[PDB]
């Protein structure tokens, strides 16, 4: 019998929303997910591109 | 007094003494703990989860 095992969590940047003063309750989670990140980290920018 | 090895019952269930004799032969004891085996670890694992 065999097989293979990791752990390493995932996380953002504490700013990346850039779209509040402040965190709601000052405590909030750094994993990523539809409430906290989704169409808002400031680092990333896409386009869809058409028509080359 | 020099004369009896005195310990205590940590146990005690009320509050007693009890005075014994133990010769210097094995069989002065009155009483006998005797060990055939001990602490022989159990060990293992369950593969299908591999939990030891």
């Amino acid at each position: 019998v065999m097989g293979f095992k990791t752990r390493y969590g995932i996380g953002i940047n504490p700013f990346a929303e850039s779209a509040a003063q402040a965190p709601a309750s000052r405590i909030q989670s750094g994993m990523p997910s539809i409430l906290n990140s989704l169409g808002k980290n400031a680092y990333f920018r896409r386009v869809y591109v058409k028509g080359i | 007094g020099g004369k009896y090895r005195v310990y205590i019952d940590q146990y005690a269930k009320q509050d007693y003494f009890t005075v014994g004799y133990k010769g210097p032969n094995e069989m002065d004891a009155g009483i006998y703990y005797a060990p055939y085996v001990a602490l022989t670890p159990l060990r293992g694992s369950d593969p299908k989860n591999f939990q030891p």
